[PDB]
DNA sequence: TCAGGATGTATATATCTGACACGTGCCTGGAGACTAGGGAGTAATCCCCTTGGCGGTTAAAACGCGGGGGACAGCGCGTACGTGCGTTTAAGCGGTGCTAGAGCTGTCTACGACCAATTGAGCGGCCTCGGCACCGGGATTCTCCA
DNA sequence: TGGAGAATCCCGGTGCCGAGGCCGCTCAATTGGTCGTAGACAGCTCTAGCACCGCTTAAACGCACGTACGCGCTGTCCCCCGCGTTTTAACCGCCAAGGGGATTACTCCCTAGTCTCCAGGCACGTGTCAGATATATACATCCTGA
């Protein structure tokens, strides 16, 4: 779980810096 | 009609159409659907944002602004799923990572 | 003669993720390497899946069970969900 | 043009530098020889295989790809080649 | 009296070193007439691109890397430092090679 | 009464002289289920399936135990230990 | 209309049957410790067949596991298996 | 739905080795999943020789360099002395 | 006119036109030769008459006249080239070697 | 080393079955014949990349020499695992019932192959400067003898 | 536990060649259609997976005991490591020859596609005998006594 919750993270800046 | 890439429909920055052409050319299935090349440019623009993230990371890890197959060899090694995925791959100029084992450490 | 690559297109996803970093030439061609790698791994895997329930079509059902069987966890269900909203995006339009 | 008695060449200073970047801290004396034929096994393997492939490409030349699609054969994908 | 190190830290020392580096460790040119010998039994009269003979020499020393990574493992496993051939034997036994 | 090992050798000869399966059936198909129930519920298992998994399993198995032997005698011991699995394990490329 | 949860079946792989498949496989003398670490690794080999075979299953949207799919589990996971179709 | 085997040729071949050796049924479907998957193999490497060269036709070049890559030592030559002798009986007729 | 079979042409008990069929309709490539169906029906002839052999020669050193699945491992196991082959294939009801290590046995 | 008691093993024979061998209709798939289009075989050229040789430098390999540290054999001790026996427990076998779901069949339409016209995205070639290699030097850090 | 000394990290200037940017020129991706067939969907059939019950007996379990093996300890000796000196060949730069990889053009024969014909192989029954199980048994193996 906190390798897990740290991968969505990795996701949602590729979605905020576009 | 002006055209717009199928790359820029899916808002992807892989080609679609060049997926497209090589899964036909590749002798895969008599017939391709619409939305494979789609699914397919997804998942290796996926991977590649993945494996360049973690080799960018490494790289500033060493002070340097540009990435080496070191930095590569440290990204994938260092990561338990994307090694559980390259683990038959070995990569050029790679290097090993740095592990000394217990018990030839003195004492 | 004209030989195409993946050069331009990891190099606009490495902009993407680090806006001020470079990459070296051989390290450019490890990168090519592992996206055709990826990609004939995926491929055979839907070719596969298409043969075994006697289908002739290769679909994005086919493509998402080959990502379920071929990466492992936390990969595949990230891979999963870029796909699919890849494809709802396209097919919105 | 005939080469003989080439794998000496890969020297006991070699080996060691092989076996120190594998974390091995004290090596025997008789590794050297042991290395030396499993080297001389493995190359004969990926050799044979690239050389079949460039046979039946019909060339005189041994190029890279046919050792990246040997290496491929025998499960061992190599990166940064083509 | 002059300046001995006990034996094992030149050893470790060398270990941090070469696992730092990323550089080829066997020599170009007795590599390249080995594989020249080797193919020799093979077709005669064979020429070789230069990348070819890269390509051989970088998956002979990741394999024999791996191959030492097994051994010291088996040395470790036998209550030892030293690796000797039956460490090596014992792993291409337990990987499918022999 | 016979010295220890005597009964040990007699069962390897009389276990590697034949080819039935070991495992019962009826564990092996309850943990065959309670496995699959992790994964999609309420799943039907053709018999020849659970036979399969059976076959594949006892395979498997009696090839870890020998690269196990393999790694005990290495120790010079006669007594398998779970460190002579984690070796094998390890080598093979599964841990 | 009874839905039963199966738990602790692990412990129906017994002692004599590790004892067994030792014997098969050549072992003379077993250490205690040896059954729950077999346990474990019989665990992780059948969790990773059967979610490929029930990968394979849902692919065909069938709702019965075939032998066909163990099959084809273990060719991908290269542990092919002789004798069941194919 | 009739589903085909090699059962019959497997009968053949052992008339022809073994002229008082019967076969079990489980022995006859080890052999038939035999004989599946060295045709799979083999097409498969005769596949992806004749996509490496460029080539659009499989031909017996391709299942010849197939069967040395892929049968060790003896019955690779055996093999390739088989199938240029059926050949050659094929086409010289 | 008469027709007359492709296997009889070669001398072979396997089906060419099987092997054609198959080799048509497996997404192998584009077209397919008329050469290749008899070397592959070759190969595959040879191939099953060897381990046939062997597995006869098994089952007939343990006084029985049916092969079982024991007789087939037996000759896969005892011939290096054809474990070399079938090295990483499970055959179901096969057994295992009989084969007891030197260090076990009492002196 | 010799040998008796004892136990487990392969060997000699009955008998009973159900699984293998074999014969039948048929129907689907293999074979024969013909036509067309393009994929591959063949020839000619060109120029790139391989092979070979030579000279100088110098770093790496080789050889020899102490010497300590690790492999290995031997021994003692105690825990833990094999062996046997009697109690317990559930696996196996057969028999029945039921329905969920797999599989086949017939319609029907949406989706992908095919093809022609069009053009901009991508690729080869050519500057260009800055990130990294390299080196000289000093501070920090670890190792060995007290 | 503290100093002498070798190695390594860190700073800073300098060169250089490889990454990045730009520009011209294809040719592959896009768009717009027609067409036919693969696949979705409905509906029926009927097989096999699941659930239950009773009996039996074989295997699992628990417990007691003894010994054999794991493991820790000590002593020995030899062999591998560290270091200095000398040999030697790898490496780099340069030059020269030419073989063969790559490309283009031309052409023809090999293979896909279609149609027609027929017979080879597959589901289905039916007999019958190879071996599984059971019973009797001499013989190989192991343990204790000498």
């Amino acid at each position: 779980l906190d390798k897990d919750k740290d991968r969505d993270t990795r996701r949602k800046r590729r979605q905020g810096r576009s | 009609a002006k055209a717009k890439t199928r790359s820029s429909r899916a808002g992807l920055q892989f080609p679609v159409g060049r997926v497209h052409r090589l899964l036909r050319k590749g002798n895969y299935a008599e017939r391709v659907g619409a939305g494979a090349p789609v699914y397919l440019a997804a998942v290796l623009e996926y991977l590649t944002a993945e494996i360049l993230e973690l080799a960018g990371n490494a790289a500033r890890d060493n002070k340097k602004t540009r990435i080496i197959p070191r930095h590569l060899q440290l990204a994938v090694r260092n990561d338990e799923e994307l090694n559980k995925l390259l683990g038959r791959v070995t990569i050029a100029q790679g290097g090993v990572l740095p592990n000394i084992q217990s018990v030839l450490l003195p004492k | 003669t004209r030989k195409e690559s993946y050069a331009i297109y990891v190099y606009k996803v490495l902009k993407q993720v680090h806006p001020d970093t470079g990459i070296s030439s051989k390290a450019m061609s490890i990168m090519n390497s592992f996206v055709n790698d990826v990609f004939e791994r995926i491929a055979g895997e839907a070719s596969r899946l298409a043969h075994y329930n006697k289908r002739s079509t290769i679909t994005s059902r086919e493509i998402q069970t080959a990502v379920r069987l071929l990466l492992p966890g936390e990969l595949a269900k990230h891979a999963v969900s870029e796909g699919t909203k890849a494809v709802t995006k396209y097919t919105s339009a | 043009k005939v080469l003989r008695d080439n794998i000496q060449g890969i020297t006991k200073p070699a080996i060691r530098r092989l076996a120190r970047r594998g974390g091995v801290k004290r090596i025997s004396g008789l590794i050297y020889e042991e290395t030396r034929g499993v080297l001389k096994v493995f190359l004969e393997n990926v050799i044979r295989d690239a050389v079949t492939y460039t046979e039946h490409a019909k060339r005189k030349t041994v190029t890279a790809m046919d050792v990246v699609y040997a290496l491929k054969r025998q499960g061992r994908t190599l990166y940064g080649f083509g | 009296k002059p300046h001995r190190y006990r034996p094992g830290t030149v050893a470790l020392r060398e270990i941090r070193r070469y696992q730092k580096s990323t550089e080829l460790l066997i020599r170009k040119l007795p590599f390249q007439r080995l594989v020249r010998e080797i193919a020799q039994d093979f077709k005669t009269d064979l020429r070789f691109q230069s990348s070819a003979v890269m390509a051989l020499q970088e998956a002979s020393e990741a394999y024999l890397v791996g191959l030492f990574e097994d051994t010291n493992l088996c040395a470790i496993h036998a209550k030892r430092v030293t690796i000797m051939p039956k460490d090596i034997q014992l792993a291409r036994r337990i990987r499918g090679e022999r």
